[PDB]
């Protein structure tokens, strides 16, 4: 899975966040933020044979599934410092 | 007997009979779909009602439903039982295997030791790594504190504490990984089990996919195994795998909770909310603790309130620099900013005092003419400011180190240096007995006599 | 001798106040993004803090 | 009768509950009992039915929800006239020296209107200070405003002792102090040091320390205006010196929030143009009398931008500047030539003879601002031989400034000088042109007169 610039779907946060009155932490995003990005990536994993054989409920046997994930971050001057980077 | 009047967020609050409201910190429970969910009571509000944080998703919440009042806190197992185990928040077990042997569960809520009870200790404790012990040693029964930005090496260096310290010392250890990634979970327990060493380590994990209910308490479950472990009269070493996430729950709650923000956005409770976690891990009369804690660094900000407040907590702090681990010089140990109670002539003694504050004496100085240096370039400096230099760019690289943990990154293999060869490799640069010997001849060499070996070949 | 050396002082000082100007040209910019950020902070902190006071 | 009620006390701010038809108007006293002591509260706002918000003008503890408050119809009223003489009072104008009732005839409100636009006056006769940078670049005149600017520890205080001695000795006419927000220990100190020098008869204090609770601080500045409004009335001339403009408009943040305003700028009050104005617009000079004042203003972190020592720049008419960029190199009076200004300096006040030799040294020394930017990392040989020569002779004249205060000699160990200003202009420009090239730097400094400058450098 491509997400193409997680850095428009931050900005769309904090933009519900803001117009629900959320206090807002560093720059504007909320506290919130890291967990936005952390709960979306983690998803992105390789299971082992055991959890792909409960999950399918035995249909599927000793194989291994995965999700790998590039996600795209837009830095402003090339600075890699700022908070959503 | 309680109703949920709200669901926001990760935060729930519940009606009670006014003859029956809960105390603060009782745990509740409620049926949620087809799982049982517990709420922890943070705040008693008017008429019966009750403010609380979900350990768990919140999503499929009704109001309306029907809230069950346990009696008592958040109980975790405790002793032996926990050995070789990954454990939840809840103390619930997370590996396979059956159910953990409890013979007690403890509150994860206490109070610190008192004052009398508190205990100093000076026994220098020995790790593999140059400038560590060298800038910035710590004693058995200390803290430690790893600060850094993202991706300079926090939990590289946790590693090869782990390795070094972990493995020549012989009693149990206690390993919190507190909102960080499940993949090096996943890595970190099977190197233990492959190893045969996972029977002396408890493991608490709260990484960072979960609900910021469970990242705030499992620190806090992490500390009431390890003070069972060190009231039972041991000597524990307690690994805490990022303290940030502790206070970052904390702030992600809290607006929720109903507290005006202060500061930068954080809870302004922030110092009392850390300061409460980080007096219970402490050594005493009874028993030991020793600490070590990755303390993630936001934007690099060294100045924000939740890396400035740690500051004061730990007895030695190290500090790693985005700038240094950009040249490829690792550990990327920034050694004018880090420090320790340690480095003191009574405890350490004369020749390693001087050697530090010899090195960080030239290191100072390179800094005043770095400025020179970069429009100038380095033609106009003095024939001793030439020598300072030279000097001090040979100190920045043999401050670098191969470790095992990270043979798998450099490929060249890991290295052990003793206190007796950190402080004579430096003490003879110092002295120039090696200003013959090229720049490169210094870099990621263990001690002084495999950089005259890799001189010869340059 | 003493003529040719001091022709080659003026070249070596025409090459010097090159790199000289040149490493001047790059710090400032350097100095203007690390401006630009500061110069963005204070104004989002200050907002936040009329906004917060408010109440 | 007492007619209202206590109905909140948060911090220093109280409300007051009176009956609908008998409401308190704004800036009106009450009082109240807390406790054996009795404590007045002034009007604030009007709000709701009935409901006044007061600032307490003393601590707010041991107050309850419930007591009874008395309306006073009139403001705070300040006794005023030959009887404040020789007198330390409070705020409230209540005897805090020891010495017995003030004895007085007559009571002012501290809240009065201004001026009005036809009796104001412009009789700008220039004044001597006997300090060399002050009457060379920055010219008081009679019955003006002065303000002496600076961040902490640069030497507002001990310019203000200096001032203090040359012309209020002299002055032959009555003085007001205002202590507006200092140091309990430095305004003992200048009690004794006006009765141990003998012209305490001549001055009334008026004194509001910093332990005071934020209402005192917020109104003590106007106690003391309001003394010197009424030796002007009579038509006397009166020196009106303040300890701090600066403490007033931050004693004004602190009620601010508390009177439910909205922040600005700086985290300010809304109101402090209109708070800052009010205050100044009566310390001015009319056809009757002259008050002339000097203000300390306090800069927070030396930062000039800041809207409170950047509010008040334009309500002066001298203004100097201490930097602490000049006391870091311990040159003290650490006036800064480069940003201190005058009304005064002007041909037809100064005369040209002045006005040239101020106008030179002032190219002079920004020339030299320029040229010592290429000297630090260049080095000095990278110079034209002129520009090497105004280095010289501007680095001098930056010395030259420099003069011991016998109000200092504490700190320095030395004695104190005073110049004429005819002896002031002829040793800048001797610096300007060649007569003293020759000597050192360092013969210059803390000299006093060019006359001793050869002589220093004969010592150094
Ligand atoms: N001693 C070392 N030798 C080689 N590479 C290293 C060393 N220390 C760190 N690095 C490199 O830095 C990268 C990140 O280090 P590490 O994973 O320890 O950071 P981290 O603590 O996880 O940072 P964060 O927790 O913010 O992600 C790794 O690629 C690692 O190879
Ligand atoms: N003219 C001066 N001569 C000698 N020392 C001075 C002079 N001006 C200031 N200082 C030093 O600076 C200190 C603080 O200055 P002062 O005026 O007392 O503080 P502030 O400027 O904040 O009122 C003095 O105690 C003294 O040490
Ligand atoms: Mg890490
Ligand atoms: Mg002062």
């Amino acid at each position: 899975i491509i997400y193409d610039d997680l850095s428009k779907q931050a900005v769309a946060y904090r933009q519900i966040s803001l117009l629900l009155r959320r206090p807002p932490g560093r720059e504007a995003f909320p506290g919130d933020v890291f967990y936005l990005h952390s709960r979306l990536l983690e998803r992105a994993a390789r299971v082992n044979a055991e959890y792909v054989e409960a999950f399918t409920k035995g249909e599927v046997k000793g194989k291994t599934g995965s999700l790998t994930a590039l996600p795209i971050i837009e830095t402003q001057a090339g600075d890699v410092s700022a908070f959503v980077p | 007997t309680g109703k949920i009047v709200q669901v926001i967020g990760a935060v729930v609050d519940v009606e009670f009979p006014q003859d029956a409201v809960p105390r603060v910190y009782d745990a509740l429970e409620v049926q949620n779909g087809n799982e049982r969910l517990v709420l922890e009571v943070q705040q008693q509000l008017g008429g019966g009602i009750v403010r609380t944080i979900a350990m768990g998703s919140s999503d499929g919440l009704r109001r309306g439903l029907d809230v069950k009042d346990l009696e008592h806190p958040i109980e975790v197992p405790v002793g032996k039982a926990t050995l070789g185990r990954i454990m939840n928040v809840l103390g619930e077990p997370v590996d396979m295997k059956g159910e953990i042997g409890e013979e007690e569960r403890w509150a994860i809520h206490r109070a610190a030791p008192s004052y009398e009870e508190l205990s100093n200790s000076q026994e220098l404790l020995e790790t593999g790594i140059k400038v560590i012990d060298l800038m910035a040693p710590f004693a058995k029964g200390g803290k430690v504190g790893l600060f850094g930005g993202a991706g300079v090496g926090k939990t590289v260096n946790m590693m090869e504490l782990i390795r070094n310290i972990a493995i020549e010392h012989s009693g149990y250890s206690v390993f919190a990984g507190v909102g960080e990634r499940t993949r090096e979970g996943n890595d970190f327990y099977h190197e233990m089990t492959d190893s045969n060493v996972i029977d002396k380590v408890s493991l608490v994990y709260g990484q960072m996919n979960e609900p910021p209910g469970n990242r705030l308490r499992v620190a806090l479950t992490g500390l009431t195994m390890a003070e069972k472990f060190r009231d039972e009269g041991r000597d524990v070493l307690l690994f805490v795998d990022n303290i940030y996430r502790y206070t970052l729950a904390g702030t992600e709650v809290s607006a929720l909770l109903g507290r005006m923000p202060s500061a930068v956005g954080y809870q302004p409770t922030l110092a009392e909310e850390m300061g409460v976690l980080q007096e219970r891990i402490t050594s005493t009369k009874t028993g030991s603790i020793t600490s070590v804690q990755a303390v993630y660094v936001p934007a690099d900000d060294l100045t924000d309130p939740s890396p400035a407040t740690t500051f004061a907590h730990l007895d030695a702090t190290v500090v790693l620099s985005r700038q240094i681990a950009s040249l490829g010089i690792y550990p990327a140990v920034d050694p004018l900013d880090s420090t320790s109670r340690q480095l003191d002539p009574l405890v350490v003694g004369q020749e390693h005092y001087d050697t530090a504050r010899g090195v960080q004496s030239i290191l100072q100085r390179y800094q005043e003419l770095k400025d020179i240096i970069a429009i100038l370039g380095m033609d106009e400096l003095s024939e001793e400011d030439k020598l300072v230099v030279a000097r001090a760019r040979k100190i920045q690289r043999f401050l670098s180190q191969p470790f095992f943990v990270a043979e798998v990154f450099t490929g060249s293999p890991g290295k052990y240096v003793s206190l007796k060869d950190t402080i004579r490799g430096f003490k003879g640069i110092m002295e120039g007995e090696y200003d013959h010997l090229p720049e490169q001849a210094f870099y990621m060499v263990g001690s002084i006599e495999e950089a005259v070996e890799k001189a010869k070949k340059l | 001798g003493v003529v040719e050396n001091l022709a080659s002082e003026q070249a070596a000082r025409m090459v010097a106040m090159k790199a000289a100007t040149d490493n001047g040209g790059s710090l400032i910019k350097e100095l203007q993004l690390v401006y630009n950020k500061a110069r963005q902070a204070s104004i989002t902190q200050e907002l936040t803090e009329i906004v917060s006071g408010a109440a």
